[PDB]
RNA sequence: AGAUACCGUCGUAGUUCCGACCAUAAACGAUGCCGACUGGCGAUGCGGCGGCGUUAUUCCCAUGACCCGCCGGGCAGCUUCCGGGAAACCAAAGUCUUUGGGUUCCGGGGGGAGUAUGGUUGCAAAGCUGAAACUUAAAGGAAUUGACGGAAGGGCACCACC
């Protein structure tokens, strides 16, 4: 958050679910910080950085955590768009 | 996994999927699992689309190799079909296996000597192992599960549409992931196949345990 | 029966947001609805919406972001002066920083701050934050 | 406190059903409420079923069964120990007891 | 409120005008019955003549003889 | 005297690997050792016993009484907690509730009323929490207004760092158990309420459990 | 009412999982091993404990008992845990594939192979169990 | 005291009052 | 103990029909109606549409009877962290301090009391309308732990019996 002087004043900025864009609360112990590894195409080994996501506990408890992860993989090209 | 011709399912794998019967799903259907099924044939048995099973199989493998320390990824199974597959998965990769009788509280109770704090939990069956999935909600724990057309998707963070009924099938994807998880990090060459045989992961009936002995005696 | 048409539209897109749908369908489309959605779209609270204009009261498919807390409707459409408009947004809006009261004036349909600039009040339609 | 969801009776869309009389008492109970028991028994069980066999002029003569449909009221069905009270969550289960002998 | 019509004022106002009488405090203040039954008659105090000194008993385990007068 | 960690999170805070308490909140990691908090906020953080509630159960020999202690805790800046513990001894319940109170401290989001000058003084929005039947509301207020509320939640709000706020309570507020939990639920919703300010895309930082994954195989189990 | 308490059962399992070779089968000798491999304060416990380990032997030669760690038979398990047949249960050229599956394969590029034998679809939908 | 017998007892009393009052008209 | 009660034997009005009255029931889903939206799942009833096969007329198409689906609305059920609720529980009792879809009826501590009185309806029984004086610090709801039960299921004791 800002003030008129133009200063970040909150102590920390919370995460936001990569699927529902809802702020993941500080006590949402059912949230996840999954890290999907990308792979260099020619040799097919592990490159070293990630394609991290974040799912709120609510949709996990609802049942769309795997469908959301699948749609996020398609948006980043990890899962073949043919699928 | 995405249009990278190195990671497309090759012809030897599909012959393993057809022989083991992983494409053949359950009789009924979960509304969450309609994303991975081809069509319900007559005799009332769904067909799991293997091409969409292969894509999830690699996607699950991306998460594991992303985890630095290969120990803090728990591999569990309570049904008799999966124990033999998960101890040799965790021995091939370096994970910590849990074979049967998941005592409730191994993720939330400190005083426990069986207190584990993994980073990722892969499961053989969401129904049979319904307990550890719940504990995966009290601690921030991504989850993988060898789901079937009937398995619910509560707290399952990525699913692998499979047939988790037959012994020949369950051991196969525990042998399938074993290859890819060791193919991402340099352990195996993708050109020549893996020396480990997929029959090694299969669950042996106590009947066939002592029926092949005299075939060897 | 369906008396208020704007009420059915807002409650539907408010229900579908709590559930987390990506895009919601509302059955009747009226001139006031599309004028209401643009006030929300010009503030970033909703996404790109589309009108499936058949030969009847058309249907609208609104792409939803995760930015909408609630988009209520005030019924009936009370008359608002510029003297009591501050008292409405005092007990209708969450805080003085964000939230908007959509109200129709002779100048058209706009939020309450544009009604401050154009210095004219009118009937109140709803609110979103 | 509402005990059963279905009010302990099968009436769901009627409004009124015809009553029946209990078998032990003569209580008037609604037909969908009464505990019905359908008994199929031979006229002879074990002591007679043998010595009646050779006493029959027709040898290998199948003995006729007795078909009776009992209608119990809630009080009689309980006192006769045909049904018994169950725990709150055991009440909800409505499959008949297992049948093997 | 139940009916939120734009011109249901006489329906809303006549309702509260009706339902107010079911409030116990309001009904005694706007009917003579409470005021006529009051020996004071709305006055805060009153003068009277004492004509005997009577002792009143207490009720619950609090047991005593309360001293009063018949004014 | 000195503390030895049990949870893998507690290992790191004893190694000064974790900078502050906020990066534990950022990943919603469950804190399960009370000595993590006193490491970050252990000096300026003050305690407060709210009420000693003597509950009772009936047995074949009289009544078995055990006391219940409501403890509100937290430094008067940004953080506040609330623990409840029931033990047979009052001294054991108070000492026990303080332990649970620290394990439940949450960050409060403090905001401005109209003009964003100076430091935040009030709640950012109209947030309300509810426990049982109690429904307590929090309204942003101008500066120098003070906490306008009952004495019970006034302490929780003073221990949260908020100095100006309007409240409105509905329900049976006589039950301090629900009337204190309710406000704590409202204060906990300040960082769950989405604001047009918090609309920028989250750049994901790497988890402290992953960013220190080599320090967890180097010295201990 | 000759039911062994846990402290008899607990101590009787510990010696078997530690001295499975020194103790025998008859009551008397493995009675004599117990005072040397475990300091028992009383004589009756010395016989109570020894009485149970004898009973557990004729449960061990008849098969495995659940809570025990006998370094001989869990290796009987381990050699059965890595057995690998000469041929795979996957290496079939006789894979009965049904007419409706291969179009899913035909929907892939692995549509026409060599060692796939099409079957016949059993006509007449009959798969549900009778209701009630 | 059943709420049904108080309704029967008060109907018997209310009926007796109608007669004692009617014999005065 | 008494039974003007339960139990038993008789038995009047009634129970039946026709024609008029009466307008009340725990008339209950103790849940106003209309409309929208918000999870699945397996059934079921009626209508319609589609589809291998089986079986009837036999001489097949078309019709029936099964079998697999889909659509509409209908009585329901199961399931769940939708969400709500004091909770029991509820896909409605949800979309409610983030409070406003439309509209009827109706409640305001417990008693006194659905009483008195007036009016009105009815042949009557009664129905509808409907107070106050006075009295009172509780009455009540859901749930918990006990104790208790001429409640049930297991087990025990010669301070119990056989």
């Amino acid at each position: 958050m800002q003030n008129d002087a133009g200063e970040f004043v909150d102590l920390y900025v919370p995460r936001k679910c990569s699927a529902s864009n809802r702020i993941i609360g500080a006590k949402d112990h059912a949230s996840i910080q999954m890290n999907v590894a990308e792979v260099d195409k020619v040799t097919g080994r592990f490159n070293g950085q990630f394609k991290t996501y974040a799912i709120c506990g609510a949709i996990r408890r609802m049942g769309e955590s795997d469908d959301s992860i699948l749609r996020l993989a398609k948006a980043d090209g990890i899962v073949s768009k043919n699928f | 996994s995405g249009a990278l011709d190195v990671l497309q399912m090759k012809e030897e794998d599909v012959l393993k999927f057809l022989a083991a019967g992983t494409h053949l799903g359950g009789t009924n259907l979960d509304f969450q699992m309609e994303q991975y099924i081809y069509k319900r044939k007559s005799d009332g048995i769904y067909i799991i689309n293997l091409k969409r099973t292969w894509e999830k199989l690699l996607l699950a493998a991306r998460a594991i190799v992303a985890i630095e320390n290969p120990a803090d990824v728990s591999v569990i199974s309570s049904r008799n079909t999966g124990q033999r597959a998960v101890l040799k998965f965790a021995a091939a990769t370096g994970a910590t296996p849990i074979a049967g009788r998941f005592t409730p509280g191994t993720f939330t109770n400190q005083i426990q000597t069986a207190f584990r704090e993994p980073r990722l939990l892969v499961v053989t069956d969401p129904r049979a192992d319904h307990q550890p999935l719940t504990e995966a909600s009290y601690v921030n724990l991504p989850t993988i599960a060898l789901c079937n057309t009937d398995s619910p998707l509560r707290y399952v963070d990525i699913a692998i549409p499979c047939n988790n009924k037959g012994a020949h099938s369950v051991g196969l994807m525990w042998w399938m992931l074993a290859r890819e998880v060791l193919r991402m990090r340099g352990t195996i060459s993708r050109e020549h196949p893996w020396e480990v045989m997929p029959d090694l992961y299969f669950y042996r009936d106590p009947e066939e345990i002592e029926k092949e002995e005299q075939a060897a005696a | 029966v369906r008396m208020n048409v704007l009420a059915d539209a807002l409650k539907s897109i408010n229900n579908a947001e709590k559930r987390g749908k990506r895009q919601v369908l509302i059955r009747p489309c009226s001139k006031v609805i599309v004028r209401f959605l643009t006030v929300m779209m010009k503030h970033g609270y909703i996404g790109e919406f589309e009108i499936i204009d058949d030969h009847r009261a058309g249907k609208i498919v609104v792409n939803l972001t995760g930015r909408l807390n609630k988009c209520g409707v005030i019924s009936p459409r009370f008359d608002v002066q510029l003297k009591d408009l501050e008292k409405w947004q005092n007990n209708l809006l969450p805080s003085r920083q964000f939230g908007f009261i959509v109200l129709t004036t002779s100048a058209g349909i706009m939020d309450h701050e544009e009604a401050r600039r154009k210095h004219t009040g009118g009937k109140i339609l709803g609110f979103f934050f | 406190t509402k005990k059963r969801r279905n009010n302990g009776r099968a009436k769901k869309g009627r409004g009124h059903v015809q009553p029946i009389r209990c078998t032990n008492c003569a209580r008037c109970v609604p037909k969908d409420k009464a505990i019905k028991k359908f008994v199929i028994r031979n006229i002879v069980e074990a002591a007679a079923v043998r010595d009646i066999s050779e006493a029959s002029v027709f040898d290998a003569y199948v003995l006729p069964k007795l078909y009776v449909k009992l209608h119990y009221c809630v009080s009689c069905a309980i006192h006769s120990k045909v049904v018994r009270n169950r725990s709150r969550e055991a009440r909800k289960d409505r499959t008949p007891p297992p049948r093997f002998r | 409120g139940k009916c939120r019509g734009l011109r249901t004022a006489r329906k809303l106002r006549s309702h509260r005008r009706d339902q107010k009488w079911h409030d116990k405090q309001y009904k005694k203040a706007h009917l003579g019955t409470a005021l006529k039954a009051n020996p004071f008659g709305g006055a805060s105090h009153a003068k009277g003549i004492v004509l005997e000194k009577v002792g009143v008993e207490a009720k619950q385990p609090n047991s005593a003889i309360r001293k009063c007068v018949r004014v | 005297k000195e503390w030895l960690p049990v949870t893998k999170l507690g290992r790191l805070v004893k190694d000064m690997k974790i900078k502050s308490l906020e990066e534990i909140y950022l990943f919603s990691l469950p804190i399960k050792e009370s000595e993590i908090i006193d490491f970050f906020l252990g000096a300026s953080l003050k305690d407060e016993v709210l009420k000693i509630m003597p509950v009772q159960k009936q047995t074949r020999a009289g009544q078995r009484t055990r006391f219940k202690a409501f403890v509100a805790i937290g430094d008067y800046n940004g953080h506040v907690g609330l623990g409840v513990k029931c033990s047979k001894e009052v001294a054991t319940a108070i000492r026990g509730a303080i332990i649970l109170a620290k394990l439940s401290i949450v960050p409060v989001r403090r905001g401005y009323w109209g003009n964003k000058i100076g430091k935040p003084h009030t709640v950012p929005c109209k947030v309300t929490g509810r426990c049982g039947s109690v429904l307590v509301r929090l309204i942003p207020a101008p500066r120098g207004t003070g906490i306008v509320s009952a004495p019970v939640p006034k302490k929780l709000l003073m221990m949260a760092g908020i100095d100006d706020c309007y409240t409105s309570a509905r329900g049976c507020t006589a039950t301090l158990g629900n009337f204190a939990k309710a406000t704590f639920d409202a204060i906990s919703k300040t960082y769950s309420y989405l604001t047009p300010d918090l609309w920028k895309e989250t750049v994901f930082t790497k988890s402290p459990y992953q960013e220190f994954t080599d320090h967890l195989v180097k010295t201990h189990t | 009412g000759r039911v062994r308490t846990k402290t008899v059962k607990k101590a009787a399992r510990v010696i078997i999982e530690k001295y499975y070779t020194r103790l025998g089968n008859d009551f008397h000798t493995n009675k004599r091993v117990c005072e040397e491999i475990a300091i028992i304060p009383s004589k009756k416990l010395r016989n109570k404990i020894a009485g149970y380990v004898t009973h557990l032997m004729k449960r061990i030669q008849r098969g495995p008992v659940r809570g025990i760690s006998i370094k001989l038979q869990e290796e009987e398990r381990e050699r059965r845990d890595n057995y690998v047949p000469e041929v795979s249960a996957l290496d079939q050229e006789i894979i009965e594939v049904d007419p409706d599956t291969k179009e899913m394969l035909k929907l892939l590029d692995f549509g026409s192979l060599s060692n796939l034998q099409v079957t016949q679809p059993t006509v007449g939908m009959n798969f549900k169990t009778p209701r009630g | 005291m059943r709420a049904k017998w108080r309704k029967k007892r008060m109907r018997r009393l209310k009926r007796k009052r109608r007669k004692m009052r009617q014999r005065s008209k």
